[PDB]
């Protein structure tokens, strides 16, 4: 088998926004938060974007 | 029930001045309870728990 690693990953930090995190919202969650195809691969087709 | 208090200068006045000073510490039963807090106009302003 070949070397398993993400070739086509975006970025968690550079990709997306630069946004300033309210740490007390994020410690006040205690829920799973959902994850969008966009997040995980840029070889994404247009209608799977946002699912 | 009327003492003249003749070496006075005013019979009928209340000659003696006193000040007194009582302190008590007084162990209770009492239950009391917490104290309150203020409130804060940056949570509701910005929403801080969202």
């Amino acid at each position: 088998k070949p070397d398993e690693t993400l070739s086509s990953q975006p970025h968690p930090i550079l990709a997306d926004h630069w946004r300033l995190d309210n740490f007390v919202a994020d410690e006040l969650a205690l829920d799973p938060q959902p994850v969008m195809a966009r997040e995980l691969d840029y070889k994404v087709a247009q209608a799977n974007e946002t699912t | 029930a009327d003492l003249p208090q003749y070496p006075f200068a005013d019979q009928q006045a209340e000659v003696c001045t006193y000040v007194v000073q009582s302190t008590a510490v007084m162990p209770t039963p009492m239950i009391f309870g917490p104290s309150p807090v203020e409130q804060l106009a940056v949570i509701e302003t910005e929403d801080l728990f969202e």
